[PDB]
């Protein structure tokens, strides 16, 4: 699938002989000031390899200059958070999948 | 939400000092916390965050092995400890509540300390305990003082004519002495008629002592 | 873009959108270029919502 | 590790004045900054967040940013609340943790000059028939507060033990210093007589009393 | 996303004005002021989106 | 033609104030001009006729006169025990008759705003006695006036004729104002939730008071 998930987070192969498991928990990791210890990551270089976790606290170059250890107006932070509240409906609760 | 915490006294160095944190109002179970110094002219200081639903707990690369952690989650508190205190300790400490929820360590950037609670001026030095001693004085419009020494704690309160007389009261901030203990002192202005005709009283109170001490102050000639 | 980070340090640059890089990899059609002047005290609260 | 910023930063109300706050590679420029204000004897609060944003209650007034390695506040109108102190906060990797600036000390750009008035009070017979006796002279309504007492016993100063505080803010916005020097009476009845000349501004002023009186 | 450009005086209230200057009708357009004796926080930045 | 005069002014003590009366050719230079001013709850009383010479029983304050198309009446000062509208009228050829302005407020020139108070009073049981029920709400204790009353059942405004009384003056220095609104007992029992909100230009609060007692 093509989109901000399963094309640099966790791309999955063609070919796999299996599924996921997804279920609501609204309640175990969803809190009422917004659970920010979940996060993905927005930008990478390229395309990511099936079944290959990848982790990196560098920032992705997304400009003419390098940016070594300055970002916010050139190059940003590959990793944002999830705003994790109970306050929404359903299309934004977080959904513990197994794969 | 109100955070009201409960401070400590002054204390013997090397002792072990309780100090605790109240949550109200807010559900104290999806909140971090987190717990800060602040030296008088200095900036604050950074030590970690204990998560209030998990024993999960982290520490700066300066403080690991003087500090620890208890939780109490029936009585809805927070306990933290102090051992083996030093000189440059006397730091008045905060109870700060982080927005949001945050365990990893890469967490820490999206995190601003939200809402405070209020703390009390810790400083651990040993001196005697006791009732405070007041010292005579003679007045030099002409004024006179009341001296008072060596009391134990602070702070004390002072009254001049068992409260009986209000204007022209007038006090002094503490000092510090080589020994421990403290000396403060508070005069008074009269007019240059008054000294004799008029005979003033000078009144201390101690609630720490539970203890009150009266005198007669008397011009000399 | 090449010739876009030559215009003197910037202000701000807080985005919700897709990197300049990538702008060069993903071929566009239509974008929107307005420009206007405000004080730099009035400009903290232009954000969504 | 700490973040450099300038001790003192004052300009003139209705005008801006800016505050710097400079950074290393990993204190800022990879991560996001904060402010925090806190008033004097109180807890401190909330300024800036997310870099750009405030939270409710404060008004449009209050306004921050970084650039490259650093970062900077503006404020506009200094009449009642911008006299305290700002705090520049950010993260890093290195310490693991939050490291926090040192401190910016905002004022104003106004009270007219007050001569020092020293009483010197000598000590009551009830101190004698008790064999103590402390030697004291205190120096109050000044301003500013550039006071310095000396304990000369009429030939020489005197500089053993002398305990001496920090002048503080009174309910009138002036000074009261202290000064304090505990002694054996049998000194005190030696000595002919006892002054404390306090030496603020160059306008040195004497007051000698018997200790007899 | 839209532009909107008017002279007419704006009423706050009930008060009918037709090209007068009431005291509950004020000019909808106030200008700026951009002086080097200002700091940054009364500088114009040139905002483009 | 009706001659026309502006609506209000505004002038501070101190300083003299005048009000312009813009007419016609026919109707003013040609004709005298007369000023009316009228105290309130009073009678009305002439303050100036043919626009150079003042009537006796006023002291030498006031000025009037006449320039072509418009006259000035020149207010030397003002006094803030007496704000008092003042008339324009003239004379006109073709209609033959006295022909009167629209009347010009003066005020003086600022407070801080204060801390609104609103009350509900539901009816008792002796209203729903007559097969109806009103509702009134008052808002007292607010500085200055100007203020909006609406009602609210918590969950979707009513329009059943609601209507808002126009702001007074007490004589302790405060305004105050109150709504009413008239409904039918099998609509009043529909709702267990009812409250007005005041608009006090900045300041909003609501009034909740169930009613059961």
């Amino acid at each position: 699938q093509t989109g901000n998930i399963a094309d640099y987070n966790y791309k999955l192969p063609d070919d796999f002989t299996g599924c996921v498991i997804a279920w609501n928990s609204n309640k175990l990791d969803s809190k009422v000031g917004g659970n920010y210890n979940y996060l993905y990551r927005l930008f990478r270089k390229s395309n990511l390899k099936p079944f290959e976790r990848d982790i990196s606290t560098e920032i992705y170059q997304a400009g003419n200059k390098p940016c070594n250890g300055v970002a916010g107006f050139n190059c940003y932070f590959p990793l944002r958070s999830y705003g994790f509240r109970p306050t929404y409906g359903v299309g934004h609760q977080p959904y513990r999948v197994v794969v | 939400v109100q955070l009201v915490q409960s401070g400590a006294e002054v204390k013997k160095p090397g002792a072990s000092v309780k100090v605790s944190c109240k949550a109200s109002g807010y559900i104290f179970s999806d909140y971090n916390i987190h717990w800060v110094r602040q030296a008088p002219g200095q900036g604050l200081e950074w030590m970690g965050w204990i998560s209030p639903d998990s024993d999960d707990t982290n520490y700066a690369q300066s403080f690991q092995g003087r500090v620890t952690m208890t939780r109490d989650t029936s009585i809805t508190t927070v306990y933290m400890e102090l051992s083996s205190l030093r000189s440059d300790d006397t730091a008045v400490y905060f109870c700060a509540r982080s927005v949001g929820y945050c365990s990893l360590n890469s967490c820490q950037r999206w995190m601003w300390f939200d809402t405070w609670g209020q703390g009390a001026l810790v400083t651990v030095s040993s001196a005697s305990t006791k009732g405070p001693s007041v010292f005579p004085l003679a007045p030099s419009t002409a004024a006179l003082g009341c001296l008072v020494k060596d009391y134990f704690p602070e702070p004390v309160t002072v009254s001049w004519n068992s409260g009986a007389l209000t204007s022209g009261v007038h006090t002094f901030p503490a000092v510090l002495q080589s020994s421990g203990l403290y000396s403060l002192s508070s005069v008074v202005t009269v007019p240059s008629s008054s000294l004799g005709t008029q005979t003033y009283i000078c009144n201390v109170n101690h609630k720490p002592s539970n203890t009150k001490v009266d005198k007669k102050v008397e011009p000399k000639s | 873009y090449s010739v876009l980070y030559n215009f003197a340090p910037f202000f701000a640059f807080k985005c919700y959108g897709v990197s300049p890089t990538k702008l060069n990899d993903l071929c566009f059609t239509n974008v929107y270029a307005d420009s206007f002047v405000i004080r730099g005290n009035e400009v903290s609260q232009i954000a969504p919502g | 590790p700490v973040l450099t910023q300038p001790p003192s930063a004052s300009g003139p109300p209705g005008q801006s004045v800016s505050i710097s706050c400079s950074g290393s590679r990993s204190n800022i420029g990879t991560n996001f900054v904060y402010w925090y204000q806190q008033l004097p004897g109180a807890a401190p609060k909330l300024l800036i967040y997310k870099n750009d944003q405030r939270p409710s209650g404060v008004p449009e007034r209050f306004f921050g940013s970084k650039s490259g390695t650093s970062a900077s506040l503006a404020i506009s109108g200094l009449r009642s609340e911008d006299e305290v102190d700002y705090y520049c906060a950010a993260w890093d990797d290195s310490l693991s943790g939050h490291v926090f600036g040192a401190g910016t000390k905002v004022t104003v750009l106004g009270q007219p000059k007050a001569a020092p008035s020293v009483t010197l009070f000598p000590p009551s017979s009830e101190e004698l028939q008790a064999n103590k006796a402390t030697l004291v002279c205190l120096i109050s309504d000044f301003y500013p507060g550039a006071v310095t007492v000396a304990w000369k016993a009429d030939s020489s100063p005197v500089k053993a033990g002398v305990e001496t505080t920090t002048p503080s803010k009174q309910s009138n916005n002036k000074y009261a210093a202290s000064s304090y020097l505990s002694l054996t009476p049998e000194q005190w009845k030696s000595h002919r007589s006892y002054s404390c000349q306090v030496t603020h501004e160059g306008s040195t002023v004497e007051k000698t009393v018997a200790p007899t009186e």
